């Protein structure tokens, strides 16, 4: 199935070398040179849920687990279901998160819209990275590490979550989140920056970006016009991520202690070194 | 070229030739089956 | 109210909320239509919606959305594959037919208006605002081409004032007869210009648009659309391209 | 002093001009606003206008007051001198009237007394900067849609300290006040009540925060993707379908399996927010008033 | 000179690869370069180069 | 429009009377009494 | 204009009439005095 | 003018007598004094 | 001729009478004093 | 060759002897022969 | 009419009666009676 | 240029030849030789 | 006739089958009761 | 070439076989009682 | 450049130059690098 001006874009070719092998549309879906790799990867990650459905215990996707290795066995393998068997899940995950992000070049050279689009899955690409990669590779042994679950990797994250104390005295943490909060603080106008001008109560003609203009300059002393938030959506939602892999690629391989004895380093200064002010004092 | 307007198809009398040979048969017979492999399975297994 | 009650006025009324959404994007582009102007396979399990009325912003008449969808404008594919699904390719050169990466469409003759009453993209040379009067001023400069050779010489600019912006770079020819290109592809470092994307013996096949100062909406789809045809083919296949088109950075 | 015109972006700055004329208001908008002309090529560079009148600046005050009134809080215990200040500019804090104090405003200065007053007057300043952004639409002829998102963002400020500890009768029902304090506080509301895990309206608001990057992660690429040809004017893209309806409308389809109309495109960017604090302002009107330990509610409405 | 096919040539001593190749195409890999190919380079590969002599007792 | 006809039946209709039919078994073939595979031993 | 029933009455009031049977039912099991047709255990 | 007609009073003249009225009939059917399709066993 | 006349009338009318009503009835509806509806026996 | 208008393609007999000579490939090899497969299934194992 | 087949047929429609089938192999080994193979040792 | 009739491309006489030993004979150089290695192949190990 | 045969005959069988046959290996491997390596390790 | 030669199987291929070798890597050089190089201390 | 036989391409007779060195001594000694390395894995140590 194709759209009605889908008729002028069909058109052979997008991938590298070696020839149009590849690239063969099944449906709605593109199947490209990674578009058969993806259908090679999502096949065999769908056994992935029920593997250790017979070896760690339960059958539905509430607690299934296929744990990541211990902590100590080294540069190495593992059991099983506790490590061995999650040894082989990831390069399928992240072997298909590339095999996706890059299948869109296929589509990328097949026309010519821009390449910024093989790189907002790439702070995806290392945002999953740095639990699976960044981290267990160094403090010992591939067992610092999640769970793959939905509800096994809940209980990790929380009640398993307060080693550095609390995680707000993380401050790239917290400024990655206030990187983040700030993402649907720019989806929220935006979203609704294009809907009420051919609706804007019934009948009434449709605004411009002259409106615009006295619309967001009547409501928050700023307007870097309409190119300047969509440099405010990918502004939102790619970086609270890079100060989150940095708020933990200095979290635990070395700083395994209390982020709410960080607090203590601020303190401490010549001025008022000696000095208990207050709460404090 | 494409087609003209409401609705084509339409048409009268081209409403019954797609709409009805694989939309009508293809239900009849599987309503049929909700009634035949339905009554011979309208006694087993509630009575033990 | 319960511990059992709430998370079922939603299992309901947003259980359909990718179904209603859906559709709601599915206005424009649908109906579906094969590889030649034919009522498709279908449209989807969420079928395209009867539109509402469109008021438009400058009085451009009852253009209900989804409008046009037809075969009105002129596309020049063989077709390869008969059966739906397999590519189809140009009759001659694929820059001059108009088919595959460089697209366009015909609209109306009436071009973007703002509110002030006037249209919404002109040159320097159609807006006294900002001028040249300090210093040494850089508005004039060669180019270069894909083909890494000189292409024209660029001397304006294109002004902005809602987004005070700039929308294209026009190039005095040695003659006179107009020619546009796009904005954000640029790549411009030192005294000169390079663009990657079309060689500088392709540029004259970049319509005239039709006056200097005004940009009809009817245009704005082939100009910038060219060079989204030279990042497809370009370029088979041995020696200087090959260190031209691909690796890179940026 | 010459504006220049430099290597690839490119701009051209504006003299001046404002917006439209309908329901606005003349006299009270300030003078040209100052040009930050400073390597603006990128975005825009245009200071003011401002509609400085008394629905907006109703807010500049009673947030000023909300202001001041932690402020004078946040000095209380340094010692009075400049140097503890801005040492503790985080770790001095201040909570409202006790867990046992409640429906009475008796108390004074001490143990819990300003409180009672930066919220009284952000009380008039979050429901008088709704109203900035609900009725600024209607000096033109626009919608309303952008304050509906924010009735609906105002709805998880609906029941933190607002109609929880009052029904139920309490103040420190309501949040602490400063920028630490209530760190020690969002963990709070966690582990009282059994870790919020178990607690998918809590944890579903999360679920409608996780898409708001899934969300403009790929939208301030696109159309920044699709921009060489013309999808940054959003305004012109939508009832006259341009080619960005075109390398942006045929990329998402073949990829994950549907696209989108160039309306429908912040038709799910507002359904990925007028539910986040909304299924926040339920999912924390129903941690409270029905199953306070949320491990004693998500295995007897979950696993059992 | 040109083959008339495409843009470039087959042998010829002279005019082909003279002041072409290493003159213009892949002058971004050693600019872009010194800092990005040696800039991740002070604590990284000198942490797995020195154990050779040292950690052998 | 609105209603075409030959592609569901091929990918789609054998997957709605399917999805039609899978969230009915699941609570059926684990009633209180019901069943009917399991249990043929006793 | 603005509305539709090709489309409200071919899969919206057709789905109006199984998406608002099969809601209660199960919730009218889950109220303990219906049930009304399980004779197999008694 | 003034608001949708076509479009606003029909279609949406639903949840006037749906969402209003589905979380106000849970309410009264949950609360240990109705009931009111529970009692039989007197 | 400053603000809005229609839409207030259809759309912002109920600021006035529901979500006025609709939040003022949850609370005298489960105050025992009333109750109404659960007057019943007690 | 190009075409425009309902319903190619089609065609025919680009339908004809294509087809009708595929998918019967997908409509017997799987309806009834897979009621050979019902062999070794019908009496193994419903009955225990 | 319509329809197409030379690219369905040869790597589209291959997978959806085997959506159909191997989706289904696994249960019928899930079960600790039917099995047909499992439960060999004892 | 494309051609016209059944049905390209292509390829007469390619039913026989390119249909057929390519594409039946996968009906064979696999389908059957399934037969040969499933004797060793159905017997390990489903009975312990 | 169409469809592939210098071009997609060879391939929409190579890794076709290991898209429906290594792959499915991994079914008969996650076992370790049965298994042709974890038959000692029960 | 029917199949192509230096391109499917010359860094496809080693590629192929680096496609069955590292992953089973991490189940046989795995398995929670076999080892016989790493626990030389227990 | 292309045929039209089979496999043209082919290419006869590069089909048994090119698919004869790396495709049939390629799955040949490659049944002598994978199958003779089993006959020292296959007990060692499997059999614990
Ligand atoms: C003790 C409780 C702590 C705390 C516990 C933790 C823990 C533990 C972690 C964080 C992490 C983070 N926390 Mg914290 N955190 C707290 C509460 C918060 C709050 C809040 C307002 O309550 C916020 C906003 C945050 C925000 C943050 C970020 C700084 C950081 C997130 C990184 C990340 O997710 O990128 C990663 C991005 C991804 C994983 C997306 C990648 C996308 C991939 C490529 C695609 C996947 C496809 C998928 C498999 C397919 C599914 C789709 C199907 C087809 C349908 N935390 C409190 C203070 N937080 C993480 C961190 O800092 O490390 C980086 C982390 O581990
Ligand atoms: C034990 C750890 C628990 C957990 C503990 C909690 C607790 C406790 C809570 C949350 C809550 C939430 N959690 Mg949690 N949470 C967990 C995991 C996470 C993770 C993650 C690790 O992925 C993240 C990112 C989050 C973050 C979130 C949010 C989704 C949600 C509250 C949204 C919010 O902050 O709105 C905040 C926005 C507002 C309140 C509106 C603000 C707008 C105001 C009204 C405007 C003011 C006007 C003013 C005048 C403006 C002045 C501006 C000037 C001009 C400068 N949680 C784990 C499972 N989380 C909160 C919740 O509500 O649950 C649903 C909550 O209480
Ligand atoms: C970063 C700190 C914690 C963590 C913090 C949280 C918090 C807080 C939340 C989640 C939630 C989820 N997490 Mg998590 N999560 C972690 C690790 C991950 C990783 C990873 C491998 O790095 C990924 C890809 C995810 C993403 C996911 C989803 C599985 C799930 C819902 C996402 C969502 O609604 O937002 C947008 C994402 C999507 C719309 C993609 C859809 C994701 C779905 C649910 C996963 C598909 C799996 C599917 C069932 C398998 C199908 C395969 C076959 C068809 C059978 N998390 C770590 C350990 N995560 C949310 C939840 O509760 O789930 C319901 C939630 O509130
Ligand atoms: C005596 C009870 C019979 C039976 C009573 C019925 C009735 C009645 C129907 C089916 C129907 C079907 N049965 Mg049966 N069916 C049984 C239990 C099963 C079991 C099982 C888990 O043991 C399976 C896998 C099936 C398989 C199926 C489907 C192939 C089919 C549903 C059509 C569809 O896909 O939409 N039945 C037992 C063996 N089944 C439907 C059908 O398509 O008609 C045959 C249908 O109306
Ligand atoms: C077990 C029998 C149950 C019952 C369970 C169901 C189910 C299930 C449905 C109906 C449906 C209907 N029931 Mg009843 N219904 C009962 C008794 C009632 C009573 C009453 C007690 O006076 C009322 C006001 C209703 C309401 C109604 C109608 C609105 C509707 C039938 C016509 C229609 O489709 O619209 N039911 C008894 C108590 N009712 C149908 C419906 O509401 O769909 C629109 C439907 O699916
Ligand atoms: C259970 C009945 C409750 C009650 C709960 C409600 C609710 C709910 C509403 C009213 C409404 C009304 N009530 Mg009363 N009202 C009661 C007793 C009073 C008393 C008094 C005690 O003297 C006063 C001054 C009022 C005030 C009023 C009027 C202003 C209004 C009816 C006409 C109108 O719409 O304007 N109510 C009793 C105690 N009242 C309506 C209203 O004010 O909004 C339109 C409304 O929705
Ligand atoms: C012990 C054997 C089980 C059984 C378990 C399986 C498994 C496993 C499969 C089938 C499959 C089939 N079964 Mg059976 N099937 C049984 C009895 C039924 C009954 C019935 C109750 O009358 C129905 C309607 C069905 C349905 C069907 C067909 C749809 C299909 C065989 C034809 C085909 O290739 O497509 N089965 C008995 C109860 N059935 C195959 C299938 O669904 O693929 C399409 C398949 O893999
Ligand atoms: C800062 C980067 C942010 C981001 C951006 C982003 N995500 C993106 C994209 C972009 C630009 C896409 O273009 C792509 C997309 O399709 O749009 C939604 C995508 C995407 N983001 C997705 C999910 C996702 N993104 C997330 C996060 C983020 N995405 C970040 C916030 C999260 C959360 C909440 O952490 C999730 C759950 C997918 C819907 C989609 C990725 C599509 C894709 O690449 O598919 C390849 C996958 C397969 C072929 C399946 C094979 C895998 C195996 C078979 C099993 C995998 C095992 C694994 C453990 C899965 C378990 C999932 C959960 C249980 C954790
Ligand atoms: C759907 C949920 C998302 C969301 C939605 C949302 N947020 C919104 C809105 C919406 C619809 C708005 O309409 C409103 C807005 O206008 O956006 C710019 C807003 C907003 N959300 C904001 C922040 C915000 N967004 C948040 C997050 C989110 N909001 C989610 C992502 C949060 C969180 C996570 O809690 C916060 C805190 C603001 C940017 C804005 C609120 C505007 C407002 O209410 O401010 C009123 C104005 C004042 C109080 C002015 C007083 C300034 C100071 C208080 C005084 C001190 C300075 C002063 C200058 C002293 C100097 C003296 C001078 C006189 C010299
Ligand atoms: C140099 O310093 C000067 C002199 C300038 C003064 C500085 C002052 C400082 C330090 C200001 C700091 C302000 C900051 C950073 C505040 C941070 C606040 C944060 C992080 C969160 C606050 C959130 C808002 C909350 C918790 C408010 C909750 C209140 C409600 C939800 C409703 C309240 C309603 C009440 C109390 C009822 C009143 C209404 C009626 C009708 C009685
Ligand atoms: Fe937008």
């Amino acid at each position: 199935a194709l759209l009605s001006f889908e008729r002028k874009y069909r058109v052979p070719g997008g991938t590298l070398v070696g020839g149009n092998l590849f690239d063969f549309w099944v449906g709605p879906f593109y199947v490209g040179f990674f578009g058969v790799a993806t259908f090679f990867f999502a096949a065999l990650g769908i056994i992935l849920i029920a593997w250790s459905a017979v070896l760690q215990g339960t059958w539905n996707p509430q607690l299934i687990s296929v744990y990541p290795p211990a902590l100590e066995y080294g540069l190495g393998g593992a059991p099983l279901a506790k490590g061995g068997l999650w040894q082989i899940i990831t390069i399928c995950a992240t072997g298909a998160f590339v095999s996706w992000a890059l299948r869109e070049v296929e589509i990328c050279r097949k026309l010519g819209i821009g390449y910024h689009i093989p790189f907002a899955f790439a702070f995806a690409i290392l945002a999953y990275l740095t639990l699976v990669l960044f981290r267990p590779v160094m403090m010992g042994a591939w067992g610092y590490a999640f769970p793959y679950g939905i509800w096994t990797h809940l209980d990790w994250v929380s009640n398993t979550g307060y080693t550095y104390g609390n995680f707000h005295y993380n401050p790239a943490h917290m400024i990655a989140i206030s990187f983040f909060f700030t993402n649907a603080l720019a989806l929220a106008l935006h979203g609704a920056l294009v809907l009420s001008a051919a609706n804007p109560e019934k009948g009434k003609e449709m605004r411009t970006p002259d409106h615009e203009d006295t619309f967001f300059r009547d409501l928050v002393g700023y307007s870097i016009g309409t190119l300047g938030i969509h440099r405010l959506g990918l502004l939102l939602s790619l970086s609270a991520v890079f100060f989150s892999a940095l708020c933990m690629i200095i979290t635990g391989t070395i700083w395994f202690d209390q982020w709410v004895d960080w607090w203590q380093w601020w303190v401490k200064l010549p001025w008022w070194a000696n000095i208990p002010g207050g709460i404090n004092g | 070229a494409d087609k003209s307007d409401l609705g084509y198809t339409g048409l009268t009398d081209e409403q019954a030739q797609e709409l009805h040979s694989v939309y009508m048969s293809g239900l009849w017979l599987f309503s049929a089956v909700a009634i035949v492999a339905h009554l011979a399975v309208y006694i087993w297994r509630p009575w033990f | 109210d319960l511990a059992s009650l709430a998370i079922y006025s939603f299992w309901i009324f947003l259980a359909g909320l990718i179904y209603y959404l859906q559709t709601e994007n599915m206005r424009e582009g649908y109906p579906l239509e094969n590889e030649d102007g034919t009522p498709a396979a279908n449209q989807g399990p969420f079928p395209l919606p009867k539109p509402k009325t469109f008021i438009l912003p400058h009085g451009r008449g009852t253009l209900t959305v989804p409008g046009p969808e037809s075969e009105d404008r002129p596309i020049a594919l063989a077709r390869t594959a008969v059966s739906e699904g397999f590519p189809h390719a140009p009759t001659g050169d694929p820059m001059k037919d108009g088919v595959g990466p460089a697209s366009w469409v015909a609209r109306r003759d009436l071009p973007e208006l703002d509110g002030h009453g006037h249209n919404k993209i002109k040159p320097m040379k159609a807006a006294a605002g900002f001028h040249v009067s300090a210093g040494k001023n850089p508005i004039g400069l060669p180019v270069r081409g894909c083909d890494l050779e000189i292409a024209g010489k660029v001397v304006d600019i294109w002004v902005d004032i809602p987004e005070q912006m700039a929308r294209f770079l026009e190039v005095e020819l040695k003659d006179g007869s107009t020619r546009l290109l796009p904005m954000q592809m640029v790549k411009v470092q030192s005294n000169r210009v390079h663009v990657n994307a079309l060689s500088s013996d392709l540029f004259a096949g970049i319509p005239t648009i039709k006056s200097p100062t005004e940009v009809t909406l009817l245009e704005e789809d082939k100009i910038c659309g060219y060079v989204a045809g030279g990042l497809m083919y370009a370029a088979p296949k041995r020696k200087s391209v090959v260190a031209a088109m691909l690796a890179e950075y940026a | 002093a010459e504006y220049q015109n430099i290597f690839s972006q490119v701009q051209v700055r504006g003299p001046a001009d404002l917006g439209m004329t309908e329901d606005v208001n003349l006299a009270n908008r300030s003078g040209v606003g100052p040009f930050s002309t400073l390597l603006g090529w990128f975005g825009n560079a245009q200071l003011g206008p401002i509609y400085l009148g008394s629905l907006g600046v109703l807010s500049l005050f009673s947030g000023l007051m909300w202001f001041f009134t932690i402020g004078i809080w946040f000095w209380y215990q340094a010692g009075w001198n400049p140097a503890v200040f801005l040492r503790d500019l985080f770790f001095f804090s201040l909570e409202p009237p006790a867990p046992e104090y409640g429906l009475s405003f008796a108390a004074p200065l001490k143990e819990g007394g300003l409180w009672l007053i930066a919220s009284f007057f952000m009380f008039v300043a979050v429901w008088s900067w709704w109203g900035r952004t609900y009725l600024r639409a209607q000096a033109l002829g626009m919608g309303k849609h952008t304050a509906w998102a924010f009735l609906s963002a105002i709805w998880l400020w609906m029941v933190l300290g607002f109609i929880r500890p009052i029904l139920m009768g309490s103040w420190s029902e309501a949040v602490p006040y400063g920028i630490f304090s209530h760190l020690d506080w969002t963990n709070n509301f966690s582990l009282v009540h059994g870790n919020l895990f178990y607690n998918p309206f809590h944890g579903l608001s999360i679920a409608f925060l996780y898409g708001s990057a899934l969300l403009f992660a790929m939208h301030g690429a696109t159309i920044l993707a699709v921009s060489r040809f013309g999808g940054e004017r959003e305004l012109e893209q939508i009832a006259d379908r341009g080619t960005a309806a075109e390398r942006a409308a045929l990329f998402w389809r073949w990829t994950m399996g549907f696209n989108a109309t160039m309306e429908g495109i912040h038709r799910w960017a507002i359904w990925m927010a007028v539910l986040v604090t909304l299924t926040g302002g339920i999912g924390i009107l129903l941690s409270g008033t029905v199953v306070d330990n949320w491990y004693v509610w998500g295995q007897n409405h979950g696993m059992a | 000179a040109d083959k008339t096919i495409f843009n470039d040539h087959l042998n010829t001593n002279p005019k082909t690869n003279l002041r072409l190749w290493v003159a213009f195409q892949m002058m971004k890999g050693a600019g872009w370069a010194g800092g990005v190919f040696f800039g991740t380079l002070l604590l990284i590969g000198f942490f797995r180069v020195v154990g050779r002599m040292l950690p052998i007792q | 429009w609105m209603i075409f006809d030959p592609r569901r039946v091929f990918v789609a209709q054998g997957v709605f009377l399917f999805l039609l039919a899978v969230m009915i078994h699941l609570i059926l073939l684990s009633t209180p009494s019901y069943n009917w595979l399991e249990i043929s031993a006793a």
